[PDB]
């Protein structure tokens, strides 16, 4: 979340 | 001129002077958009708040943090703060002042690219630095060898470091903050028959937990406490006039930062990372960095916290090794203390980023 | 030139002129069509009454209402009263001044249109504008935040508003309004031997309701002490010279307002109405939404009505809460006064639906 | 001996024994009392009524739904609603048989405190259980794996669940449900001049929706062809006679789902929800939750809702995950045959809450 | 009876049988338990996953390396591991076969030693052995002379062997290798977005590595052409749809192995040591060691790994030096192929350490 | 003016001023430089340190001696350390002192050319000579008839004299002392499990080796005895305060000094080295060398080391005679003790090497 | 509503 | 770290 791929 | 520092944090904006011993601006990171119509037409409406105002409006307000994670995920919004923070609340024209920003470790390089270039040729700035927020924590302590563990609003990080030199290999970082706390008690706040669910009530909640809640030096004797007494229960007053009662909930908040399985994370706690970031360091440097594991950012200020961490770090280190931790009253202010005293060391002087060799160099220049 | 500015209510017309201060026309919305025969062929007698010419007939008419509730039933009636309005009353020409609307919350969309068609197409005013009632009852408070209890003689309804900002999923609206209580004044003032049955008489005990009604602080030690003593009556002269005593009809009627099971509705009282609607609101609104409770209309008016709405929401609300209920003398021309302001503002003048974006759109343009 | 299954949801109640395919009763979950005064003293008139006979006497009684939002609001109520399911309904001693129930995620602790309490210490049950619903789903889909999307009279959630592993930290619930539609439909039918204002005539205003309403494919285009053709328009005959006709209301309502802003809530619609509920597993969960989007409860069972659910979750997940949606034609037993499949497993039996623990241990025990 | 030969590395555990062409199980050297809490009854839920069977389930599960830098840490998973490989995998009576094993040189005593005590007690097998990893490389080779470089998964060492014979003071270690890489990897993806933190999300980043990574011949220039343009970038796809883009992440991981400084570590590249190694060998042998640069390992698959070596050691070397690095293209298996040559040789069978050996001589005589 | 005696070791420097009983500066002659990027600009980067500043540094530092095996491999190096000695440890102008330096027999004509180059050119000394240590040694012992055996930590050499007649054919020398144990002894704390790697570890490994090691007087018997009884086991607490057991590796170490075949040297041991010495000498010599076996350097400071020489040395030697191992307390220092007493004599004034000898012959001056 | 606090 | 002593 609130990042690119994961998270 | 006297510099800019402005601590951008996922939770709060701190602005201020460089030389100054607090910041002068402090508000929170917040765009509030009306989501009702509005019916009257005399009136001074605008479509967006920022700071202190979209608080005050929160109501009618849909509020949304621009930075989750120490990582800007929509960046009108944060032109916006940019633009309030500058001149509205701290009253300067930009192009006047260099500013100092900071970042946490182990961020997207992007973040730093756009950063830099919002900064240039938006408010046309003269020129600018970017620094890592434990890095200036330890400016803040004034000395110069120890391990940081900075813990604010969207981010949790650990950095060592040893006479002036960095470990990067050692460094940690966390995705578990002060927000995820505050999602964890809105969510375990429910057992007890209290629904909040809308993100005006998220502010709600938050001061709840900045007021009530704190860390058990060991939980299983709480959590037996809290069952067989209500001395541990502690009464708010809502914004409505309503008194709602919380117990266990106090300290079953923050021990989510020691047990992250709470909300899903097999990460280790905040104590093991630290542990761990320490022991990724040469063995000669480790008695010092035991020594000196310092405290900043607002989630290291619920009472206890200190004791826990010594506690559990004790656990985990070898005896004969004093565990000591430093954690200052003013560790909520910190970083951008230290961002004051780096950007006013006439040292520093030549290490900012010239508008100069910026448009000449491309935003790269920002990774030296 | 002026904007006119009318708001026809289930019972009364007000018209007058923006700006003003108050209403140049006042007269019962009534239409009176003569029920016996005509034997004198010298009288020059009129095939129908509209107004207050109608009510001085009362006694060889039969007196209908076109709205009822707050939607128009007859359009032949309205439509003259309204010709009455314009060309006897103001004596205006509406092709050059445009008019101001208003109506309650809630209602069928049909009636808005055909408002609307009819005041294009047949008095061809140049623009107009259709208000809720309740916006402009706030604007003569001259506040931006409040809950309005407007109570006309068809429709009582509440309608939140903070900042400026409607809440319309808060907006409630009860079918049960002053022509409710004369019916029922009607009803009990049987029990003391009075019966009034035609259309006519509703009349003269709508007189006595606004003459001699208040509204009991306590409804049970009122009952009581009206039972133990007479010091309560009252007496009344209709107009053939005889003359009544009222007792405790005098405050069972408005009672019904905070019972409705008196009239064999089972919906709650205006007092938990407002509270209900409250709640609906987020909660850190409700701390200025009590605090604002602003009164309008003319069900209103009855003495005590203020006092017995303060003791009942304070019961219903938590304690902590400063609960103040605005009561302006002029209550019963809120609705037009605020109009008159709201229609003079310079802000206001690109809000109105002109002829030609009518007819470019139809009536379906008055809903955007 | 046969267990007894039972689904105290906020709409309906769903009783019946484990083993069998369907629930034995199935009555609405009200307790009406008279409003009148009665004048027959020979009759038995009787001083309240239960599910069917409060239905079928609706015409002088006030109806009340003891339960809200999944939780239990007047317990004297819901003793009263399971009296009349034990002995009356499914005529049964129910000290005889073991009872499961269910209740929604992240309800108040109190509430199955109290259920145990009464089940144990009024109606004398051997042993009982408290499932959550979305888990049963599953039993009843007979899956291990897929994200349950259950939606019912009072409250919407989503379960993540994974080889039989449940991720609470996902749980998503919306206090947002069938209820909620049937008043926004009451509301909606106002602008077309019906007023449903009294507790009865939110019966008829259920039965409308459960008639005549569907979900649009494409909201927009939808309300373009309405305001366009009276292709889509429906007459419905209420008890009296009278004949209504519904145009665009009827997928309007049910769209509040997916866009709940319309009844004033801020929350996600359901297609949001479960996206975020599944991007709040682990990325190599998301493959199979996609693949296993289950939905269970009555308010899934509106036309298009599965075709309408599937086209927002292609929307917004990545392109190449196979999204797939299951909808079985019995949807609204879903959650009591999953019951009766449980209950009836011998795996099963070692989870039974006897007594004797209760005793031993108190209402606490079920939270284990 | 055909003998066992289990080469049981820090990654991947391959096992099969003496005389065989290659290995008959190949499964990952994990262990997994369950993190979450199980909702549904039965249904074959176990208490722990071991290889591919928790590869598959390694959403719900915390994975764990039972071995790390080629010393078993937790022998209770490695108990388990073995189980798995001699009952599940292979489907063998371990009493009915001699197993061979396999070590890294320069390991501490005491895993050797208990290693034998488990094989024999545990597992009752009639006779074991436990060889060193680059010395059965070079019988897989098919050669008795050259410096073998095998870098598994957790060490990387060299041997020089000369004629047959080994020269122990010229062996180095090296504790970096592909789970390092691993690390790095996930450390510098972050720079371009992507977060991976959890031990499934470690899986994930490893089968990037395995599919995109290579070292590249001239890092500066390499990473020049990476900044100045696109054409080296690749995209790999997520389990759960997301697609990433990685650019020179793809040889800057690899490069770890010639530059351990990226990693903080002191030691130096795999060219040095090698070198380095050779050095300490006596004049006359290096001209021989220089022509057999035996490669072997997992970590050694990178493409262009040999070029880049041949390439470093020709700089380090004196010219006139016929640099030869051979690079079979089964290197990954080479340790297992030599296991399975040597415990075929009739000349081996008196090597066994049979069990009455073990129990009349104690665990010390595995260092025979 | 008092002249300078700098014994440049391989592993100490000893440097004072002749007539002093003990030399005034002892530091290691180490040279350490950052291998990490400086983060805090007030800190004081040196880029690089020397001596005792290093060791207390070297967490953080690159450790490198410049002298190995008795040759000074990096002269930028030497001169820092020459620098340090001169200018902050003795602190005194060179210029003003002449100054005796020290070397191992056979060593590279290069080495002592390119030292009084460094001497007369860069500290411009008046005048200075070159020593050869074990005769240095045998001044210190006050005797003029000897076999000096000394041991450093580069080299250890055999140097007979007679009646202040060198043998220099029957000089002895091996590239084996303190540094080679030292190395030997991290590679055997391996078999415990503990992995020392970094050049900073290799000070704490020659800590453990100065602290807990020792010569047995019978290998094979102390062997047995280890392995039988734990009573030769010791515990050493490394500067993180984790603690490590050494067992029977505190006499396998020094054992290395008689089976050189321990670290893969085909040489013979000091005893045979010493004897072979004896042997190259006259056959009238030999009695008085047996007498007068002196011993210096640190190496031979090991416990038991003259016990196990004189035992060795009566083995190989013919009965009858006898031998003597004369090892004072203070061996660490004849060396330097001895250039004291030569550089102080009024004998010796003559044999300086002058500045304008070295100019008028040039570098070849210094092999007279 | 039906809760305890909000709602 | 998986060692008894240093790393
Ligand atoms: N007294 C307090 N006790 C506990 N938590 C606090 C307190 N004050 C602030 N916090 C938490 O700290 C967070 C902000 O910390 P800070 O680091 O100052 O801002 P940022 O995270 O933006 O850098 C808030 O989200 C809040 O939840
Ligand atoms: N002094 C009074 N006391 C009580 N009720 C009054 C009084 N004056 C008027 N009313 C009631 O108010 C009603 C008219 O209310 P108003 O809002 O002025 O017009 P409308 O309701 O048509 O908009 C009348 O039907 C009458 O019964
Ligand atoms: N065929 C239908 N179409 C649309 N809505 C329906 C239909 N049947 C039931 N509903 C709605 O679903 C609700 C009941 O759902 P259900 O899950 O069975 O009740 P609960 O779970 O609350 O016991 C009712 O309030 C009704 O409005
Ligand atoms: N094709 C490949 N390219 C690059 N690295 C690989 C490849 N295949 C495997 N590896 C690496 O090699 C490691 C395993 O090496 P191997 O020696 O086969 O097993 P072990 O380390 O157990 O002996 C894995 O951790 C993986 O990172
Ligand atoms: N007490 C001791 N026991 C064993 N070895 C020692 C002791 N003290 C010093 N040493 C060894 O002696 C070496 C240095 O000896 P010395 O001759 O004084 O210096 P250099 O070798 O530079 O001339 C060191 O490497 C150290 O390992
Ligand atoms: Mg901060
Ligand atoms: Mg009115
Ligand atoms: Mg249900
Ligand atoms: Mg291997
Ligand atoms: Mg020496």
């Amino acid at each position: 979340p609130a990042w690119l791929a994961t998270c | 001129t006297t510099a800019l520092v402005c601590d951008n944090g996922s939770g709060l904006v701190k602005a201020g002077f460089a030389g100054d011993d607090a910041p002068r601006a402090v508000f929170p990171s917040i765009v509030g958009r009306p989501r009702h119509q509005g019916v009257m037409v005399g009136m001074g409406q605008k479509d967006s708040y920022v700071g202190d105002e979209a608080q005050s409006k929160r109501g009618i307000l849909t509020l949304k943090y621009p930075i989750e994670h120490g990582i800007i995920t929509n960046w009108d919004d944060m032109e916006k703060i940019w633009h309030h923070t500058f001149y509205n609340e701290l009253r300067v024209a930009p192009e006047e002042h260099p500013t100092l920003l900071t970042e946490a470790p182990l961020n997207p390089k992007a973040n730093r690219e756009k950063m830099t270039q919002i900064m240039f040729e938006t408010f046309n700035v003269p020129a600018m630095y970017v620094a890592i927020q434990a890095v200036l924590s330890l400016y803040a302590s004034g000395r110069t060898t120890g391990i940081v563990l900075d813990s604010g609003d969207g981010v949790t990080h650990n950095v060592p470091i040893y006479e002036g030199y960095a470990l990067p290999h050692a460094i940690m970082r966390l995705d578990l903050a002060g927000r995820d706390l505050t999602d964890y008690l809105m969510k375990i706040l429910t057992e007890r028959g209290y629904s909040f669910v809308t993100t005006a009530e998220r502010e709600i909640v938050r001061d709840i937990k900045e007021k009530l809640c704190y860390v058990a030096l060991d939980f299983e004797n709480e959590m037996a406490t809290a069952a067989s007494s209500s001395s541990l229960e502690k009464s708010y007053e809502l914004p409505d006039g309503q008194v709602i009662t919380i117990g266990n909930e106090r300290f079953r908040c923050p021990e989510t930062l020691f047990q992250p399985s709470f909300i899903g994370m097999e990460s280790a706690g905040i104590h093991e990372t630290t542990y761990n970031s320490i022991m990724k360091c040469d063995i000669d440097i480790r008695k010092d960095l035991y020594a000196n594991n310092v405290m900043s950012g607002g989630t290291t200020m619920y009472p206890g916290i200190a004791d826990r961490m010594q506690k559990e770090i004790t656990a985990l280190a070898p005896s004969t090794m004093k565990i000591k931790i430093i954690a200052p009253p003013e560790r909520k202010y910190s970083v951008w203390i230290g961002g004051s005293i780096l950007a006013s060391l006439s040292t520093f002087q030549q290490m900012w980023i010239t508008k100069q060799e910026y448009d000449e160099a491309g935003p790269s220049i920002v990774h030296r």
